[PDB]
RNA sequence: AGAUCUUGGUGGUAGUAGCAAAUAUUCAAACGAGAACUUUGAAGGCCGAAGUGGAGAAGGGUUCCAUGUGAACAGCAGUUGA
RNA sequence: UCUGGGUCGGGGUUUCGUACGUAGCAGAGCAGCUCCCUCGCUGCGAUCUAUUGAAAGUCAGCCCUCGACACAAGGGUUUGU
C-alpha cells in the first residue's frame, strides 16, 4: 500500500563510524534523513522533534549506537507540492534491542 | 608442535605468539600479549585478576 | 634452480589458525569450547532446548 | 596470511635439524576454465598476434 | 465536566516541553 | 511572524529576562497583535505568555 | 612610443588567492515568492559574577523607538539590520 | 536468475574484565529495640561473595547466515562503415 507504517531499528553507530565529535549527531540526523530516503522513497522526510531529543540525549558526540525509530508514509495532499509522499519517522522507545526485526505495525 | 608454554594466565601459548621475559635472577617468564606483560610489570596477584586460570582455580569455577 | 635455498623438500610440522582479527589464543572451536566450558548462552540455548 | 612451524634440513647452518617460525601466506588459486587459444608469429617488429 | 475525548486532547496541549518542565497551567480567551 | 518586541516588552513586564519569558509557538498572531504593555499584560493573564521557572541548582549534593 | 611621464579607462593573472584566532549546533512550525542564516517552541551547548551580565565617564550625535522596503551596503544570504 | 543486493536480527571472532537488580550469620565498626531475645533483631556502612568469563561493543573496510522486512527489468545523455 502507499499509507504503511514500519518499526525499524537504526545502527546509528554503524553510520557513523569515522566523523569527529562534533558532528556526530547532526550527523546522525543527516543519516537517519537518508535512512528514510532510501526506504520509503519519499523526497520529503519529516523528524519529529522527540526524536531529535532522544539522538540528543547524550550530547553533541556520545550518539547513543541503536536508535528504535518508526516510518509512517502520509497523504501530502494537504496543499499543492511537487511531493504527494512524506515519511514522519517517529521515536519509539524500547528497553532492548535484541531479538528486534522490521515489523509491519499497523495504523 | 614444539614445547608447549603457559603464560602468566596459565593460557596456551601457541608457537610464534607472545613474548619472553628474562630476569637478573635467572628466573624465565613467558607471556601470551602485552595484557599479561602489563599486568605482570605492574606487580598485579594473577590470583586476583578475575579472568586468569589461577582465579578460576582458586573459586573452584566450572 | 641450482642452489641449496631451491630444491628444499618441505614437511610442515604445524599450521596456525588461531584468530587473525585480533590476538587468538584458541586452534579451532573444539579447544576453545572445550578449555573455556559452557557459558551464559550456552546455558540459555541449552535451557530453551531442555 | 599466516605463520608454520617447521623443521629445516640445512647443513652448516645454525639451524640444522631446528623447529623454525615463518611467515607464510595463502592465495586461493581456484581452478581455471581454458575458453581460448591465441597463436603469435615471430616479426621483425616484434611478436604480433596471428 | 471531562469526557474521554476532552482529556486525551488536554494531554498534549498541557505538556509544553521535555521532562522536567513546568506544565502549562492555562489558555482562557477573553473578548 | 516576527516577535522581539513582544518579547522584550514581555521581559521587562515579568521582571524576568528573555531567557525566562514563554510564548506559546502555536498562537503566534494574538501575540503579534500586542504592541504594548497593557495588551502584554492582558494576555500575561490570559496564560498566552508563561514565566519560566527557573533552572535548578541543586545543593543535596553538596550538603 | 618611450620620460619608474600626467589623467582616465581596460586586460592576463583569475572564477585564482582566498572568505580557517576565541569548543557548536540540531528538529518542528510560522511568515514570506523565496529560509542554513528571521521569528517562536523543543533540544544540545558556551560566557561562568576579574562574564559574552547590569550601568556610567570620555568620545559618537539620533546610532534610541514604532511602522514599511527588499534599489545599494551588511565582502554568502536574508522575510533581518546601527 | 538456479533470483539479486541491501536493512535489521542471529551465530562466529575479538576487546575489556564480572554489569543493574537481588540475596548473603561476608563485611572496620557505629546508632537504636529487649513482655520480646538468652544471644538476639532493626537501620547506617566503603568493600567482598553468588547470580556472572558476566555486561557492553563488535565493520562502518571482520567471517557465516538463509531468520524478518521491503526494495528492485528503473532514469538520463550520446554513439554508424
Ligand atoms: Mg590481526
Ligand atoms: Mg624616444
Ligand atoms: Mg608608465
Ligand atoms: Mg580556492
Ligand atoms: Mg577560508
Ligand atoms: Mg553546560
Ligand atoms: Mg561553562
Ligand atoms: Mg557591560
Ligand atoms: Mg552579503
Ligand atoms: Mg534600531
Ligand atoms: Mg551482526
Amino acid at each position: 500500500n502507499e499509507v504503511v507504517t514500519r518499526e525499524y531499528t537504526i545502527n546509528i553507530h554503524k553510520r557513523i563510524h569515522g566523523v569527529g565529535f562534533k558532528k556526530r549527531a547532526p550527523r546522525a540526523l543527516k543519516e537517519i534523513r537518508k535512512f528514510a530516503m532510501k526506504e520509503m522513497g519519499t523526497p520529503d522526510v519529516r523528524i519529529d522533534t522527540r526524536l531529535n531529543k532522544a539522538v540528543w540525549a547524550k550530547g553533541i558526540r556520545n550518539v547513543p549506537y541503536r536508535i528504535r525509530v518508526r516510518l509512517s508514509r502520509k497523504r501530502n495532499e494537504d496543499e499543492d507540492s511537487p511531493n504527494k509522499l512524506y515519511t514522519l519517522v517517529t521515536y519509539v522507545p524500547v528497553t532492548t534491542f535484541k531479538n528486534l526485526q522490521t515489523v509491519n505495525v499497523d495504523e | 608442535m614444539k614445547v608447549e608454554l603457559c603464560s602468566f594466565s596459565g593460557y596456551k601459548i601457541y608457537p610464534g605468539h607472545g613474548r619472553r621475559y628474562a630476569r637478573t635472577d635467572g628466573k624465565v617468564f613467558q607471556f601470551l600479549n602485552a595484557k599479561c606483560e602489563s599486568a605482570f610489570l605492574s606487580k598485579r596477584n594473577p590470583r586476583q585478576i578475575n579472568w586468569t586460570v589461577l582465579y578460576r582455580r582458586k573459586h573452584k569455577k566450572g | 634452480q641450482t642452489k641449496r635455498r631451491a630444491l628444499e623438500k618441505i614437511d610442515l610440522k604445524f599450521i596456525d589458525t588461531t584468530s587473525k582479527f585480533g590476538h587468538g589464543r584458541f586452534q579451532t572451536m573444539e579447544e576453545k569450547k572445550a578449555f573455556m566450558g559452557p557459558l551464559k548462552k550456552d546455558r540459555i540455548a541449552k535451557e530453551e532446548g531442555a | 596470511m599466516t605463520h608454520i612451524v617447521r623443521e629445516v634440513d640445512r647443513p652448516g647452518s645454525k639451524v640444522n635439524k631446528k623447529e623454525v617460525v615463518e611467515a607464510v601466506t595463502i592465495v586461493e588459486t581456484p581452478p581455471m576454465v581454458v575458453v581460448g587459444i591465441v597463436g603469435y608469429v615471430e616479426t621483425p617488429r616484434g611478436l604480433r598476434t596471428f | 465536566i471531562m469526557n474521554q475525548e476532552k482529556l486525551a486532547k488536554l494531554q498534549a496541549q498541557v505538556r509544553i516541553g521535555g521532562k522536567g518542565t513546568a506544565r502549562r497551567k492555562k489558555k482562557v480567551v477573553h473578548r | 511572524s516576527m516577535l522581539r518586541l513582544q518579547k522584550r516588552l514581555a521581559s521587562s513586564v515579568l521582571r524576568c529576562g528573555k531567557k525566562k519569558v514563554w510564548l506559546d509557538p502555536n498562537e503566534t498572531n494574538e501575540i503579534a497583535n500586542a504592541n504594548s504593555r497593557q495588551q502584554i499584560r492582558k494576555l500575561i493573564k490570559d496564560g498566552l505568555i508563561i514565566r519560566k521557572p527557573v533552572t535548578v541548582h541543586s545543593r543535596a549534593r553538596c550538603r
